C-alpha cells in the first residue's frame, strides 16, 4: 500500500553534478528526476529534501526538512520561502509535497533548485531540455482569450492527486570519519555523544560490534581499516543512485508522486480566415499568419496527395 | 517513455559480488573490481582494493505514461456499415445495415 | 533499441514488461559513489519526432479516422447494391392515384 | 489588404480616410466582455 | 554566461553607475563533445583556466 506518513521517511544527501561553486558536491537538494509532459509548460522535479513537512515529519506547508551536513546526522527544518526554482529565469512554484516540486518554467537548458539564504545555502543544476509546448496546429506564446477549446493534459496543482508511486527502502550504512580517533598508534571508536554506532574493521580479523562510548578495539594500527556508522537509522530513504544499500533492500513502503497529469480544456488560437480566390480546377489561399500555422490539404478521391506545411507571414 | 531505474549501489566491499538474473525490464548488471567508494563521511569500508561494487539498471514505465502512450494494433479486413434514409411513399425509415 | 517499441508490455499496469534500451554500465572513475551509465534515446520520443502526419490527414476518399473503436467514417467510394422489399400496403391501386 | 497602400488619405490630418484591412469580427466565446477580431498585416510594414 | 556585452556596475551608494562594452562571450568546451556543464563521469584532459 501507499502511505502518507512521512515520519517514517527521511531526507538524504545526493551527489549534485553542479553545485553553487560550479563543482560537484554532496547536496541536500539534489535533483533526481525532471518530468515535463504538461501542455501548459509546468515541470515536476524530484529532490532529496522533503517539502511541506517539518522536522518531526508532520505536515506543515511553510517548512521543509533536509539532511544536515553535521556529524550528528540530524534533520533540519527551514522555511519554504528560501526554495527557488530556475531554468533560465525564475520559475513560479505551483505546489510541493514530499520530494516533489511543481513549477512553471521558461524554456531553458538546465534546471536549478536553490536555497537562497540561511545556513544551508546551495544550489543544484542538472541538464534538462525544457522546451516550449503548445497545443494544436497553431503556435502561440501564451494562450489567447478567444479561441476553440480542445483537450489538453496538465499537471494538477493539487498535491492529493497521485500519478504513481516511488519505492522507499531501508537506510543503508553511512560511514563517518568523525567516529575514528587514531590516538597514538591504535584506533579508537568515538560515538556522537550517547548514540549507538557500529564498527566494521579489518585489523587482521573481521570484527564488528556496537558501542555507546569510547572503545580501544584490537590491533588496528591505522584508522583506514575500520568504519563506523550509526545504528539508530531506521527511516526509509528513496532508491537513489547516490546511497549504499542495506543488506535488506526490499521495498519497505511506497509514497505517492503528486500532480497527476489530468485532462482539461485549453484555449488555442484561431487563425485568420483564409481568402479563397477560385479559378478553373483550383483555389488560391491568401494566408495571414503571425505565428507558425499548419496548413493541411488532401484530395477526396483515391489519390490523397497530402500537403502539410507550417506557414508564417502573408 | 521508459524510466531508467538505478537502485542504490551495493558494495560488499571487502570480498566479491555475483551478478544474478532478474525479470525486470532490460536488467543490466556489472561487477567492478576495486572501488573504495566515498560519501559525505569519508571511506565507506575498510579493505583498500578488495572492494566490489554492483551496478544495477532496469527500465520502468514513466509516471505520465497513463496519458502519453501508444497502442500497437494489428487490424484485419474491415467491415462497412451504413445508415440509410429510405423514403418510400410518405413514410421515412431510418436504419443501419451491414 | 532506439526505435518504436523498445519497451513493450501487455498493459500499462503489467508486471511482465520487456525492454531493450541498450544500457551500458560504465566503470566508476570518481571517488564518490556513482553509477555511471549510458543509454539509447527513447524510441517513443524518436518516433514522436519522426511520426509524419496521421491517417486523419493522409487518408484517401475523405475518410474521417476516429478511435474508440477504430473506424473510418463517411468514406466516399464504390457502389452499394441495395435490395428493398417494400411493404405491400405502401403501394396504392392505379385507380386511386 | 496586406499590401502597400491599404490605408489612403489626401493628408495625415484628413477626415476622409479610406482603408481595406480585412477586419473580421468574431463571435464572443468567453463570458467576460470581449470584442474578438482578426486582421491582415499592415501593408506599409510589409512593404518596409 | 554568453552574451554580447560586458557590464561593471556600482549597484548602490553615491557613485552608482555602469559601463557597458561590446564583447562577444561564447560558450566554451574542452574536447570533441559539447556540454553545458562538466559531467561527473568522464575522461580527464588538459584544459587551461584562470587561476582564482
Amino acid at each position: 500500500s501507499i502511505t502518507d506518513d512521512f515520519t517514517l521517511t527521511s531526507p538524504y544527501l545526493g551527489f549534485c553534478p553542479y553545485c553553487r561553486h560550479s563543482a560537484p558536491c554532496f547536496s541536500p537538494i539534489k535533483i533526481e528526476n525532471v518530468w515535463d509532459e504538461s501542455d501548459d509548460g509546468s515541470i515536476r522535479i524530484q529532490v532529496s529534501a522533503q517539502f511541506g513537512y517539518n522536522q518531526a515529519g508532520t505536515a506543515d506547508v511553510t517548512k521543509f526538512r533536509y539532511m544536515s551536513y553535521d556529524h550528528d546526522h540530524d534533520i533540519k527544518e527551514d522555511s519554504m520561502e528560501k526554495i527557488a526554482i530556475s531554468t533560465s529565469g525564475p520559475c513560479r512554484r505551483l505546489g510541493h509535497k514530499g520530494y516533489f516540486l511543481l513549477a512553471q518554467c521558461p524554456p531553458g537548458d538546465s534546471v536549478t533548485v536553490s536555497i537562497t539564504s540561511g545556513a544551508s545555502e546551495n544550489s543544484c543544476t542538472v541538464e534538462k531540455k525544457i522546451r516550449r509546448k503548445f497545443v494544436g496546429r497553431e503556435e502561440y506564446l501564451f494562450p489567447p482569450v478567444h479561441g476553440k477549446l480542445l483537450k489538453c493534459h496538465i499537471y494538477d496543482h493539487l498535491k492529493e492527486t497521485s500519478a504513481g508511486y516511488i519505492t522507499m527502502h531501508r537506510p543503508g550504512p553511512h560511514a563517518y570519519k568523525s567516529y575514528l580517533k587514531e590516538a597514538s598508534g591504535e584506533v579508537y571508536i568515538k560515538p556522537p555523544s550517547g548514540k549507538n554506532v557500529t564498527y566494521e574493521c579489518k585489523c587482521g580479523d573481521y570484527s564488528t560490534g556496537i558501542v555507546s562510548t569510547q572503545t580501544k578495539m584490537n590491533g588496528c594500527t591505522k584508522a583506514r581499516q575500520c568504519i563506523a556508522y550509526t545504528r539508530d537509522q531506521t527511516k526509509w530513504v528513496f532508491n537513489s543512485p547516490d546511497l549504499i544499500r542495506h543488506t535488506d533492500h526490499s521495498v519497505q513502503g511506497k509514497l505517492h508522486i503528486p500532480f497527476r497529469l489530468t485532462p482539461t480544456v485549453c484555449r488555442v488560437p484561431l487563425a485568420h480566415t483564409p481568402t479563397v480566390t477560385k479559378w478553373f480546377k483550383g483555389i488560391t489561399l491568401h494566408l495571414t499568419a503571425t505565428r507558425p500555422t499548419l496548413l493541411t490539404t488532401r484530395k477526396l478521391g483515391l489519390r490523397a496527395d497530402a500537403t502539410a506545411e507550417w506557414i508564417t507571414g502573408t | 517513455k521508459f524510466h531508467t531505474v538505478i537502485p542504490s549501489p551495493q558494495v560488499k566491499c571487502c570480498g566479491s559480488l555475483e551478478c544474478k538474473a532478474s525479470s525486470k525490464a532490460d536488467y543490466t548488471c556489472r561487477v567492478f573490481g576495486g572501488v573504495y567508494p566515498f560519501m559525505w563521511g569519508g571511506a565507506q569500508c575498510f579493505c583498500d582494493s578488495e572492494n566490489t561494487q554492483l551496478s544495477e539498471a532496469y527500465v520502468e514505465f514513466a509516471p505520465d505514461c497513463t496519458i502519453d502512450h501508444a497502442v500497437a494494433l494489428k487490424v484485419h479486413t474491415a467491415a462497412l456499415k451504413v445508415g440509410l434514409r429510405i423514403v418510400y411513399g410518405n413514410t421515412t425509415a431510418h436504419l443501419d445495415t451491414f | 533499441p532506439g526505435a518504436f517499441g523498445d519497451i513493450q508490455a501487455s498493459s500499462l499496469y503489467a508486471t511482465d514488461i520487456v525492454a531493450r534500451t541498450d544500457i551500458r554500465l560504465l566503470k566508476p572513475s570518481v571517488k564518490n559513489i556513482h553509477v555511471p551509465y549510458t543509454q539509447a534515446v527513447s524510441g517513443y520520443e524518436m518516433w514522436k519526432n519522426n511520426s509524419g502526419r496521421p491517417l486523419q490527414e493522409t487518408a484517401p476518399f475523405g475518410c474521417k479516422i476516429e478511435v474508440e473503436p477504430l473506424r473510418a467514417s463517411n468514406c466516399a467510394y464504390g457502389h452499394i447494391p441495395i435490395s428493398i422489399d417494400i411493404p405491400d400496403a405502401a403501394f396504392v391501386r392505379s385507380s386511386e392515384s
